[PDB]
């Protein structure tokens, strides 16, 4: 009776792994929708300069 | 005054306040009224304090004369400027327009003494094609009394009333530039005329109607009425377009009879004469449900306009509405868009700013709604068309980009297995592309390029000096000094430190958003129909530039993928097969409806693409910040002193805090987010989308697959069932974003669309031809009044009226009468004062002189620019040959004498050097025959190229240029064979062609030329030099048509080839000595070709004549003409330069040397990689009335003897023959055609020499160093094959 | 074989706690930009196209003016026979009713069709 | 040691018991936002603080 | 005491089945949103 535990337990894995995904499913979101609406950032420094910075640029 | 003239044509709007100010200065009681009345209010404080200047000043005093001419009228009164049209189209004058009348009845006589051989030559030249029987008998009468059909016409007294006032008042302005007395009203029999420098005034003397005009008003009408006149003659001459003519002028006299009443509201009406003529075309749709869409909106934007201004009765609105049936109801579909011609033919209307203002604000200050699931399905679709073009061009694998975790499996084996994506993937799994971030991976070239800057571009003020614009006169306080500049290149080739990635980080450190300094303005736009008015926008040097930098670097990276998706150009020309219909909407205030959320996510992508932090949101977080107005010198602002823009109301013209955006400034960026919404409408509707923008519109053609045994109709129908199945759908996912498609303003139709060269009809074009005719217009757009531009002018509108389906014989007959014209107006009645009585009474007193000027071509000394050849075909080869045929023609004919032709060949020969015969290979060395605009620009730029300190010209623009491009003329042309188009073409890829292109882009105008004056970059040699080159030439003319020397070697009936040879070694032979010229001439269409039509049983002359070289064209019985049937730039110019010279100069080990020597500035390449990289050594008709046969037709060319120049152009004059055949014809009636094009080319031979290894007397000198700039040079070409 | 299953567990552990710092994360961010049928939009909807109303989807005769003037230039734009467009247009002048205008559309898209 | 597992198991169901309240707070700044579109029940943002919410919604 | 640990566990199941159902619907209400722009800049 204590082996049919295991069958539980990936049981549990499953439904944790689907739970992230879904949260990584609302980070999407909220981050769709902070960036294209301005002010939304409250000051982390702004998310459109969040890109990498090497177009053969360099000037300072 | 000088150099510079008084401008010839509008271009400019009209302004009520500016006639409103010189009344009021002027101190005459006049009947506009204004919407904002601050002007007057400013006029009313000015007067009060007592100021005044030079400019009130002679206004006071032309103003007394105007009240004491008033005095005699006792019951006048003032019309004002809509209101008159009606009175001053129609006006008339014996006296004061003798002069001109004079002149005309002398170019009537002097067209009637050769109109007669003039149709003899053209009828010589028809009956040498084949069509000796299909001439028609009115075509005779109608080219003989060409000039009493143009004086019997309406327009023809206006014209010279119109012609002669504007005249005088160019002649005053131009003289009181220099400098005076009091202007004297002038008494005719009907009208009393003053001309003043700024106002004109004509008083009726029966009806005791007053009007009061400034210099644009009398542009205007000149403009108007000399079109109506120019296009009144075409129609009434040509039999095509009668019954055409007999609806316009019903039209001319309609919309004039409502000019009295409505005023101004009138031009609305005539701005529904575009839609409307467009839902008649939809009154013949195949779809009978589809037949009244367009014109019930129509006609309700029609009651609408008559209910608001007061005339609400059913009686006249049903008399519009029977007498608009009768001018669009017609039953020929070519002769539906030549309304379209007719736009411009009412005038335009007068503007005010505060109504411009308004339409802006009521746009730009609205709140809106968007949903999310359609925003980011569209940024899914338009992910996915960037990873499918990523992959398209670097072979299958995915961008640089980081999917989310809760990434789909299927967008995860897409990026592992490097699979494409559909819009079905896209739009199904949207929510995997929420937090999606691309890579950089793409560069950014902005030194290898200057083409952005050097286009001209007004700048605004700074905003301190914000009211520097607005004059003192019309403020009731004194205006800060302007101390800002004036032009893009003024401010781009002064600065000493310039650098575009320090215009990025303008925007990327975001010192752009608090820099004080930044300003925008609107300017009103200068010939429209629409009563409020369109708007242009300036802002200053640096926000500027990172507009035009950004739009760069969105046209040449990202764009480059959604242009392979959609069609530049006609469509793509629109079992199962694909049935399509149409869709076109116009886009003129889309731009105020976009928003910083809408453009946002896309703005990202592109960020994150380019790599540059915030970069693409810079226009609406630049303008929700900042204060816009509209900037006119005579709309004041309402404001008793000088306050900033932060400060002023949200009224009158400014508009405070703006959420949208400008006209143009981000095109690009919205077309490339437009099209994901289209294709997302299309998912949804499941149909295909091919889009086009044009103009002002925008197409979209809905394709559908059907099975082919279906009838046409039932695929029509199903094709029209989807489209508006998906009009539908796209009009609420636009809804979704906020666009508003306006579903009154779409037309929706299965056969015909709107593009640039007309209207596509089901593969049919319908043409405006009538358009070109009413530009032939008396002088042209240049700074000096110049009378070979003009010609050239001429000549080039009744081209592109031939282009467009007008009568071959009769444009070349309006252009013969024209040019004479132009030559006696240029002789007897011009303001330059340089025209002295020792040119001006020899040409005036012989008549034959100033024929044998007019008639003879332009490239052999003469002032006709319309030749024979080019009424046929597009491409003449050799002009000289072209010229001297044209002249045998005319001798042959006895328009010309012979001795005229012994006058070409012993002509006085011109001084050129080598550069300026490589600069033009087909040149023939005459005097005085270039223009005074293009050597003057070419100093100008020169002289601003070398004086400019911007370190992108480092080392391209030096004092010592011009030697070293005459060094290197000398060192390609001074060999033993003489080969100009090979010197050319190498002339044009080396540094010396990047210098001359550099300097062609850079657009003076006016304002460099009067800068370069002030500063004196012109001596006055050169201003004294053009400012009497007319007068030059003429007696250049005069002299080749009267000397006496004669040869026996010259006779008619030899060969134009070798007559030009004789030319071309005769006028050269200075620097020619004797040695050979090779490669320039070619045998004429005309004299080389042969036509003849064959029926069935009909035998060929010329084939038993025994010739075996000809064409075939077969044109079968029954079918309807009118109805449907059923590497970097810098070494590809290396490269260019290095084949042309080893083809030409011979292919040898110092041949190879000194091509490398000649394309190392280019490219830094060596010798064997140069000898590695180089090469070692169906007709289209569409676009033109030529489609009209062609579609019918079949070309074989199995008895053609193969040159190629030929080999086209014997189809194309075939095709013009057929076209020529069946113009007034709906059916091929009864009997197939055949038509044999025979080539006679046993003469026009040339002694043939190949390569024959022409080598190089001279010494190459090069440069002391290699020139390292970007712009031409390429420091790594790496390898590409 | 028990033990093996108790650090799989202990595993679980580790993963729930870290995923209720990711949603603490979120409820910051999305309580300071977030902030039932209390309110309405005050007609900021597209309206919908009838049947009964025209469009660039078709032609439906409807209210006064527009609408016969649009059906009488059906009938001189149509390749039918004079008499025939003359009749018609008597009777075009002798319908009042907007039925009556809409089934005489109808009846005048049958005819152009055959 | 395999009794030794009942402190974890109850350290598990206080991190569940904290994700519940997490998502309790979510819910109801959600169902706080909604409006009814004339009974959606959609949520609206705005764009600093619902400041165009006035301009949109109509006056109960 | 080990069989007493299974209901435990099991109960542990169920909590996180609910868990993820209401974060499911709270992906839904996220899902459908809207935008309010205003009509000026307030500055
Ligand atoms: C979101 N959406 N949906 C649709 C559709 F209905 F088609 F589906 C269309 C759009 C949309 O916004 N289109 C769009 C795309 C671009 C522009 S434009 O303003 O830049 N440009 C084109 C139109 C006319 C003005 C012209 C500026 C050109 N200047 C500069 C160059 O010299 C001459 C003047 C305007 C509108």
């Amino acid at each position: 009776s204590l082996l049919l535990l295991k069958g539980e337990v990936e049981s549990i894995k499953k439904q944790i792994n689907r739970q992230n995904i879904s949260i990584s499913t609302l980070e999407g979101h909220l981050s769709s929708i902070m960036i294209a609406i301005p002010g939304l950032g409250k000051d982390p420094n702004d998310p459109t300069a969040d890109v990498e910075i090497n177009p053969d640029l360099k000037p300072i | 005054n000088q150099i510079l003239y008084p401008e010839v044509h509008l271009d400019s709007p009209i302004v009520t306040n500016k006639i409103v100010a010189i009344l009021e200065y002027a101190r005459v009681p006049h009947a506009y009224s204004l919407e904002d009345p601050t002007l007057c209010q400013n006029i009313k404080h000015r007067l009060k304090n007592g100021f005044s200047n030079q400019m009130i000043i002679n206004n006071v005093e032309v103003g007394n004369v105007i009240k004491s001419k008033l005095r005699s009228y006792p019951a006048h009164s003032h019309i004002p400027y809509p209101n008159c049209n009606q009175d001053l189209f129609n006006i008339e004058d014996k006296e004061s327009t003798r002069k001109i009348r004079e002149l005309l009845k002398k170019g009537n006589s002097l067209y009637s003494k050769v109109s007669d051989k003039v149709f003899q030559c053209l009828r010589d030249t028809n009956s040498r094609l084949g069509l000796g029987s299909e001439l028609r008998e009115d075509i005779k009468e109608k080219v003989i009394n060409l000039g009493v059909y143009m004086h019997s016409s309406q327009w023809f007294e206006p014209f010279l009333f119109w012609f002669t006032v504007k005249t005088e008042m160019r002649s005053v302005i131009k003289s009181q530039t220099h400098t005076r007395h009091t202007p004297v009203f002038f008494t005719g029999s009907s009208v009393e005329l003053l001309i003043s420098r700024d106002l004109v005034a004509i008083i009726s003397k029966e009806s005791q109607h007053v009007y009061y005009l400034t210099f644009e008003l009398v542009l205007m009408y000149c403009d108007v009425i000399e079109g109506r006149l120019m296009t009144e003659t075409a129609m009434t001459i040509d039999a095509r377009y009668t019954e055409l003519l007999g609806r316009v002028r019903y039209m001319w006299k309609l919309i004039d009879g409502f000019f009295p009443a409505l005023g101004n509201p009138t031009y609305q009406i005539v701005a529904m004469l575009e839609p409307l003529s467009l839902a008649y075309l939809q009154l013949r749709d195949i779809t009978v449900e589809l037949r009244g869409a367009f014109l019930n909106h129509c006609f309700t934007e029609i009651h609408d306009v008559l209910d608001q201004n007061g005339f609400s009765d059913e009686g006249t609105y049903h008399e519009l509405i029977e007498a608009l049936d009768y001018i669009f109801i017609t039953d020929d579909i070519h002769l539906t868009g030549e309304i379209f011609s007719f736009f411009r033919s009412f005038g335009h209307p007068r503007l005010e700013a505060v109504t411009a203002a308004e339409n802006v604000r009521k746009y730009m200050n609205q709140p809106k709604v968007i949903v999310y699931e359609t925003l980011m399905k569209g940024h899914a679709i338009f992910c996915g068309i960037i990873i499918n073009g990523y992959r398209d061009r670097h072979g299958g694998s995915w961008p640089p980009l980081t999917l989310p975790l809760h990434a789909a499996d299927t967008i995860r084996n897409a990026q592992a297995s490097g699979d494409g994506l559909t819009h079905e993937q896209c739009v199904d799994n949207w929510k995997s592309f929420a937090g999606v971030k691309f890579g950089c991976f793409m560069p950014l070239s902005l030194d290898s390029d200057l083409t952005m800057y050097l286009k001209d571009k007004a700048l605004a003020a700074l905003q301190r000096e914000w009211d520097s614009v607005y004059p003192k006169e019309f403020l009731r306080y004194d205006p800060p000094k302007g101390t800002g500049s004036r032009r893009l290149v003024d401010v781009f080739l002064n600065d000493s430190s310039f650098d575009p990635y320090d215009v990025i980080m303008y925007v990327v450190s975001g010192a752009y958003l608090h820099d004080p300094e930044f300003n925008l303005s609107y300017s009103l736009k200068e010939k429209e129909i629409k009563e409020t008015g369109r708007l242009f926008a300036k802002m200053t040097y640096k926000m500027r530039a990172c507009q035009v930098i950004a739009e760069n670097l969105i046209s040449n990276g990202i764009g480059k993928y959604f242009k392979d998706n959609g069609m530049a150009k006609d469509e793509h020309d629109l079992a199962y097969e694909t049935v399509s219909a149409f869709i076109t909407t116009d886009l003129k205030k889309y731009c105020l409806n976009w928003r910083y959320e809408t453009i946002s996510l896309f703005a990202q992508r592109l960020n994150e693409i380019y790599g540059l932090p915030s970069f693409f949101q810079w226009l609406h977080k630049r303008l929700e910040t900042s204060v816009l107005y509209v900037s006119d010198p005579h709309c004041p602002p309402d404001l008793d002193a000088h306050i900033p823009l932060y400060k002023v109301p949200n009224d009158q013209i400014f508009i405070k805090y703006p959420m949208g955006g400008i006209e143009g400034y981000c095109q690009k960026l919205w077309t490339i987010s437009t099209i994901p919404y289209l294709y997302l409408a299309a998912y949804e509707s499941g149909v295909r989308i091919a889009s086009l923008v044009q103009g002002d519109n925008q197409t979209i053609a809905v394709t559908k697959r059907v099975p082919s045994t279906w009838p046409y109709n039932l695929k029509k129908r199903e094709a029209a069932r989807v489209t508006r199945d998906y009009f539908v759908i796209l009009r609420q996912r636009l809804h979704d974003i906020g666009h508003h498609l306006k579903a009154n303003e779409t037309i929706v139709s299965s056969h015909f669309f709107v593009y640039s060269k007309g209207i596509y009809y089901d593969g049919l074009l319908v043409s405006q031809s009538l358009k070109s005719i009413a530009r032939c217009v008396f002088w042209s757009e240049t700074i000096v009044d110049e009378t070979r531009a003009a010609c050239s002018n001429i000549a080039t509108t009744m081209a592109k009226s031939i282009e467009r389906g007008y009568d071959r014989y009769l444009a070349y007959s309006l252009n013969v009468l024209k040019v004479i014209q132009q030559i006696l107006i240029s002789l007897g009645f011009t303001i330059n004062s340089t025209m002295t009585r020792d040119v001006v009474i020899p040409l005036l007193t012989n008549n034959d002189l100033l024929i044998r000027m007019a008639l003879l071509p332009a490239p052999i000394g003469g002032m006709n620019y319309l030749n024979m050849s080019r009424l046929f075909v597009r491409n003449i080869g050799d002009p000289v040959t072209s010229s001297i045929a044209d002249l045998k023609r005319m001798i042959l004919a006895s328009l010309m004498p012979e001795e005229t032709l012994h006058q070409v060949m012993t002509q006085q020969p011109g001084d050129s050097s080598f550069l300026d015969w490589a600069s033009d290979p087909y040149s023939a060395n005459l005097v005085c025959v270039q223009s005074i605009t293009r050597l003057l620009k070419n100093i100008t730029a020169r002289f601003v190229l070398i004086h400019s300190p911007n370190p992108m010209l480092k080392g391209l623009f030096h004092d010592d240029s011009k030697e070293e491009d005459e060094g290197l003329a000398a060192f390609l042309m001074d060999r033993h064979i003489i080969v100009p188009r090979a010197a050319h073409e190498i002339l044009d890829h080396s540094v010396t062609g990047a210098r001359e292109s550099i300097a062609g882009m850079l657009d003076t105008t006016k304002g460099l030329i009067r800068a370069s004056m002030r500063k004196g970059g012109l001596t006055s040699r050169v201003i004294t030099r053009l400012s009497n080159y007319d007068y030059e030439q003429f007696r250049a003319g005069m002299v080749l048509l009267t000397g006496r020397k004669r040869n026996v070697l010259i006779d008619k009936e030899s060969c134009s080839v070798q007559l030009a040879r004789a030319l071309r070694s005769h006028m050269w032979a200075r620097l020619a000595r004797g040695r050979p010229i090779y490669g320039l001439e070619v045998p004429d269409v005309l004299e080389s070709m042969r036509g003849h039509l064959i029926r069935r049983h009909e035998t060929c002359v010329i084939c038993e004549c025994g010739s075996v070289n000809y064409g075939w064209f077969f044109v079968p019985s029954g079918c309807q003409l009118d109805d449907i049937d059923k590497p970097s730039r810098s070494l590809r110019s290396a490269v260019r330069i290095a084949t042309v010279y080893s083809w030409a100069y011979g292919d040898d080990d110092s041949s190879w040397n000194e091509a490398w020597l000649l394309a190392r500035q280019r490219a830094n390449v060596s010798l064997e990689e140069l000898r590695v990289i180089t090469p070692i050594s169906q007709v289209k008709y569409s676009g033109t009335s030529l489609v009209r046969v062609a579609r019918y037709t079949t070309i074989s060319n199995d008895n053609l003897s193969f040159t190629n120049f030929i080999y086209q152009q014997g189809m194309l004059l075939g095709l013009g023959v057929l076209e020529t055949l069946f113009r007034l014809e709906k059916d091929t009636g009864s009997s197939n055609t055949v038509l044999h094009l025979h080539v006679e080319t046993d003469c026009c031979v040339i002694p043939m020499i190949d390569h024959p290894r022409i080598p190089s007397s001279r010494k190459l000198e090069l440069r002391a160093e290699l020139c390292t700039n970007p712009l031409i040079y390429d420091n790594a070409p790496l390898i590409d094959r």
